[PDB]
DNA sequence: GCCTGGAGACTAGGGAGTAATCCCCTTGGCGGTTAAAACGCGGGGGACAGCGCGTACGTGCGTTTAAGCGGTGCTAGAGCTGTCTACGACCAATTGAGCGGCCTCGGCACCGGGATTCTGAT
DNA sequence: ATCAGAATCCCGGTGCCGAGGCCGCTCAATTGGTCGTAGACAGCTCTAGCACCGCTTAAACGCACGTACGCGCTGTCCCCCGCGTTTTAACCGCCAAGGGGATTACTCCCTAGTCTCCAGGC
């Protein structure tokens, strides 16, 4: 929403700003870096058997994904609770920004 | 809901504890005092047994290890090897 | 008497022969987990039904959770045809299962204190270590845990039979004890 | 015929073992002969007296065998040997049951 | 030694369609490239870290899990998933939710 | 080696003269065993660093009864020197 | 219905407890603990049992020692409850802190 | 009127001045007679070097020094400023020396 | 005799003021008085001992220092 | 034979290699001692005189003095919290104390 | 006569003034201070070994050993240094003869 | 009857005991004198007792949950053993580094006087 | 705010003794060689540490409620602090004497080292 926009945008001016000594370090003109930066935005914008699970791939825009780091793990039999960190998540096309979760899971 | 594992020493295992040293009252915050004072003592003393550890070329923590180190620090413990 | 335990947990233990690549089966497989500095094996899980397969790096793998011994046979069934799907060929032999875990409920209060000093030698009883005491047998060598509320745990057995009998034994016993 | 250093001192540690760990301990090139008899006789009369007052403890709980607690209340009820042992934790031994007099009821 | 994980996420995923047009253009250099996606994973990382307040809870079935290479692989079905934004929990119903995840440190 | 080494035969020993009718559980045991060693440890090293101070090289019967002297209470201290001192005048005098 | 004195209960917990020789703290979360924090110095460490129990001793018996000065420092300033400004003074006077 | 300062001034004055300086706080006459008749109880016609007397008396007032800063500690603690032998006697028994 | 009393009175004080005390108590002198003797007593009777050891009859410093150090107190500035 | 060559100067260290190494060998610590032993033991020993040497000439510098006194020494020690935790137990003669007065005990308005 | 011998480490203690501060000098009393200090810690890391060296069953001390106990006795950033400089000088020492 | 430290005998070298010497350093005394301790007083401000209030902490009760038990698996890793080789003890000759003594001059200390700061009453 | 007195800081001058450098010497560190043994390393064994299960049940936890207590406020009185005066003994210097600590030299006993038997534990 807003939150998730104004990160964003910390993390945009951030590598924009710390990527272009390593350009000019090797000879790559400051033009580059306005060209990345634009048209990434610009596609931010728009944008927004049964057991081998080696055949997994991308679903799409659709399928909902969590890129995010555990701080530990407890096991019980039925409940699977489980303390998760940073993480970045994606449901309805829409982005959602977090430093901690909380996740529950039942074991069918 | 799930807690860290510091959180696991527990309010009435700290409750015990102060009923064992004479502590008829206690206060709210005394639990978060003394998972600090406990998990700085517990650096200290595991940092200190993991040295003698890695010293000797061991992948295993020795009971005789905790209790040398232990011993170099005064705080002595009889009951798991001299 | 009039009461038939039921079991509920079947540990059975298989060998495979050809020594395994961990990574692959961990990697391919779903429902496994391998962290191999903490352990030196994946815990794999299915569903239906449900069990826990440990496959371990000699090709053993030891199956534990299951209601039944066909069950339990029927589960080591399904851990075979998935690993043959991972791509590691291994032919089942010598099945066994060493031990059966079952529980009944005599629904009557004993009092554990007479049991205790009954046979003192016998059996060993510790309140604070355990509200329960551990009884074991020479014959039939299975363990016993009894309870105040009166719930019984049978383990140590190799077949049913083996319960049964030390269930029907401890029956009297238990009686004797009984409360009011 | 050979007689043991234990029993030529009269003791029942053993000065041959106590000789030889003094001997290997590095403490120093040379280790005189009176030197693990004292020893051994001072070890020996600091466990007579520890296991006498854990004793006495272990009859005043009506108990036959000493355990950790009377260790315990051996070493924590007698002042010197509290002094002694002061930096010493005993394992399983618990404190000493003393409450506060503030703390006490009206 | 530097974690490869946020490559995937959709922030991610926007920077290597670019790169690989740019590539495809030819303005700069692969290595070069892989060194920008290096300092992208660095700085989100951190920011991650810091600059984010917001509260969630999942509550949901767990159809598979997985745990390989330091990587915790959890799919979790019918979540009931309760964000609040930090400028009111919002209570969203996903069919199917991926949990990938990573110790802090890695050994 | 296999073989270990403990003191559990001479602490059975003394338990037997002072109390006979008393046993000792084997957590109590490990507890004896490791007093003796720590205060056998603490009196040679500093029979040890007292034979270092005066520029010697032994540790005699003088550096011992010194250490225990610093090292023990003074109850203590004075019966386990008359205790050392005499056991090592007997086993002089037996030679 | 009826109900005690307040304070009875804490008096009779302390005699129980100073009667016990048992450990106070639950031995797996402990254990959780010490495994945590070992994380931090070297990976993959292995920890014996023994080791386990001694380093569980060795906080308890620190614990209720830092209890007992808590407690005394609190009586000194005509206190009964202990706050963790009781638990800093005791600290400091000893020169953990 | 004469001129007067208020009740701990001069006592805030004199521990900025002692915590400035490094001289021994004792005079060196008395403690070291003190420390003569102490040691006649161990041993008689004891006699003692000077840099002896001299490192007693740097262990004995810093020992002082570090026991008053504790009881100034656990004074404060009491919500207090002036220290009573109370003060002492909690110091020295979380330090274990009771 | 009289010469414990010899740590007097301004000599506690000024003890107090290098400890960081503002205010004194009229017993904390005869507190004072018999915690240095306690402390006096022990230092003493390990060094007269470390003394006899060396069959000597004179306290040197060594002595001193070393009966510091098993105790505790490692004090820096003469010898050893 | 060649040019006699210290321990010190092959180890590049101020501090005498060879007495650490005979006190070593005197001291009564072990039956053997190690070659690299000594090495180490005396850069050791010369990388704690170098930091509280130079937080003690820094100390003397700010007291507007060319020479280090005990009381130079102390402040170097106790305003180090790392060198403080190593010399908890240790007494430094004519040291003196930090400055340090409790919040409490300055007047108010 | 000619008095014996007193060795000190004065001299090196000067010697390493001299290097972080070159104009700096020292009284007789703080270079005592550091005598006593190299002898104090020069006996702690020493203690410490040889207690190394009898726990593992070995009769030898070596860089091993001198490490482990810069590692016990000395603070985490010290250790840290004191290693860094220790390993440096027996490297550059091995390295020649 | 079969052993792993322990005791017995014997030898050889050196460490410790003992005796004489010297000179350092500790102990004891006198005197001046001055700063420090002791003593009296008054006042103020802080210790301490009483009160009061609300608040956080003890107590109980029902609910949940994880600690504890018991059993089993296996394999990593502790432990132990054999073998060899690098590495440290030892020894002897040498010699420069380190220490004792001596000198000398500058950092610091003591004195005194102005400038600055701080405290308390106004 | 203000001001005056008291205490501390700073600046300069003079002196003085202790630190820093030089020299002479001597003894401990260095170098070169030998040798014996500890430790590194590979290989075999087999124990216990880290998983899994599920059952049970007592312990943890959340909350409601009431009440002891902590903390803030107020009054009182007592006793510690500041200061002025008097007394005293610590400190400095100077001298003297003799005890005792350190040194050196000689001797002899005592402990390490080695080999051979042995004695309680199994």
């Amino acid at each position: 929403n807003a939150e998730a926009s104004r990160v964003y945008e910390i993390i945009v001016e951030s590598v924009v700003n710390e990527v272009r000594e390593d350009f000019e370090n090797a000879g790559i003109d400051e033009q580059t870096l306005q060209d990345l930066k634009n048209i990434w935005q610009k596609k931010l914008t728009e944008t927004k058997d049964d057991y081998l699970i080696s055949e997994g791939e991308e679903d799409g825009p659709d399928e909902n994904l969590m890129l995010c780091l555990y701080d530990k793990v407890t096991r019980t039999k039925a409940r699977w609770k489980c303390s998760l960190k940073d993480g970045v998540v994606t449901i309805n096309r829409n982005d959602y920004t977090f430093q901690k979760a909380q996740v529950e899971a039942e074991w069918v | 809901v799930l807690r860290d594992n510091i959180q696991g020493i527990t309010k009435p295992a700290i409750r015990r504890l102060a009923r064992r040293g004479g502590v008829k009252r206690i206060s709210g915050l005394i639990y978060e005092e003394t998972r600090g004072v406990l998990k700085v003592f517990l650096e200290n003393v595991i940092r200190d047994a993991v040295t003698y550890t890695e010293h000797a070329k061991r992948k295993t923590v020795t009971a005789m290890d905790v209790v040398y180190a232990l011993k170099r620090q005064g705080r002595t413990l009889y009951g798991f090897g001299g | 008497s009039g009461i038939v335990p039921t079991l509920q947990n079947i540990v059975a233990t298989v060998t495979l022969g050809c020594r395994l690549d961990l990574k692959t089966v961990a990697l391919h497989a779903r429902n496994a987990e391998y962290n191999p500095k903490r352990f030196a094996a994946v815990i794999m899980r299915i569903r239906e039904p449900k069990t826990t397969a440990l496959i371990f790096a000699s090709g053993k793998m030891v199956v534990t959770g299951a209601k039944s011994e066909d069950d339990s046979k029927l589960a080591s069934r399904k851990y075979a045809r998935i690993i043959q799907k991972i791509g590691f060929a291994a032919k089942f032999t010598d099945f066994k299962i060493q031990n059966i875990v079952g529980s009944c409920d005599v629904k009557f209060p004993i009092r554990l204190e007479g049991l205790a000093f009954s046979h003192g030698t016998f059996s060993s009883y510790e309140p604070e270590l355990f509200p329960g005491l551990i009884y074991r047998m020479v014959k039939p060598k299975i363990v016993l845990l009894i309870f105040v509320s009166g719930k019984i745990v049978l383990t140590g057995a190799k077949q049913r039979e083996e319960i049964y009998q030390a269930f029907e034994a401890i029956y009297p016993v238990l009686s004797e004890f009984r409360k009011m | 015929k050979a007689k043991t250093r234990s029993s030529r001192a009269g003791l029942q540690f053993p000065v041959g073992r106590v000789h030889r760990l003094l001997r290997k301990g590095n403490y120093a090139e040379r280790v005189g002969a009176g030197a693990p008899v004292y020893l051994a006789a001072v070890l020996e009369y600091l466990t007579a007296e520890i296991l006498e007052l854990a004793g006495n403890a272990a009859r005043d709980n009506k108990k036959t065998r000493i355990i950790p607690r009377h260790l315990q209340l051996a070493v924590r009820n007698d002042e010197e040997l509290n002094k002694l042992l002061g930096r010493v934790t005993i394992a399983q031994g618990g404190v000493l049951p003393n409450i506060q007099s503030v703390l006490l009821p009206k | 030694g530097y974690y490869e994980l946020y490559r995937r996420s959709t922030i991610g995923n926007s920077l290597v369609d670019a790169l690989d047009t740019l590539i495809s253009d030819g303005r700069i250099e692969a290595s070069l490239a892989m060194r920008v996606l290096e300092t992208f994973d660095k700085v989100v990382a951190e920011t991650l870290k810091d600059n984010t307040q917001s509260k969630l809870t999942v509550k949901g079935n767990l159809d598979t899990y997985g745990f390989c290479d330091d990587v915790w692989t959890f799919i979790v079905k019918n979540c009931q998933v309760t964000v609040e934004d930090s400028h009111s929990q919002s209570v969203i119903s996903v069919d199917k939710l991926r949990i990938v995840a990573c110790n802090s440190k890695k050994s | 080696k296999t073989r270990k080494e403990s003191y559990a035969i001479y602490v059975y020993k003394v338990l037997k003269q002072v109390h006979p009718d008393t046993g000792i559980s084997s957590k109590a045991m490990s507890i004896m065993n490791s007093f003796v060693n720590d205060v056998f440890e603490r009196i040679a090293g500093e029979a040890s660093r007292l034979a270092h101070y005066n520029k010697r090289s032994t540790i005699t019967s003088r550096e011992i009864q010194t250490a225990v002297r610093l090292l023990l209470p003074g109850e203590l201290a004075k019966h386990a020197v008359s205790e050392g001192t005499k056991a090592v005048t007997k086993y002089t005098s037996a030679k | 219905p009826h109900r005690y004195r307040p304070g009875t209960v804490a008096l009779r917990e302390i005699r129980r407890y100073q009667k016990s020789t048992e450990l106070l703290i639950r031995k797996l979360p402990f254990q959780r603990l010490v495994r945590e924090i070992a994380q931090d110095f070297k990976t993959d460490l292995r920890f014996q049992s023994s080791a386990v129990m001694a380093l569980q001793e060795a906080s308890e018996a620190y614990l209720v020692a830092l209890f007992e000065d808590t407690n005394l420092c609190a009586i000194h300033a005509k206190r009964v409850t202990i706050m963790p400004k009781d638990i800093q003074l005791a600290r400091r006077i000893r020169g953990e802190r």
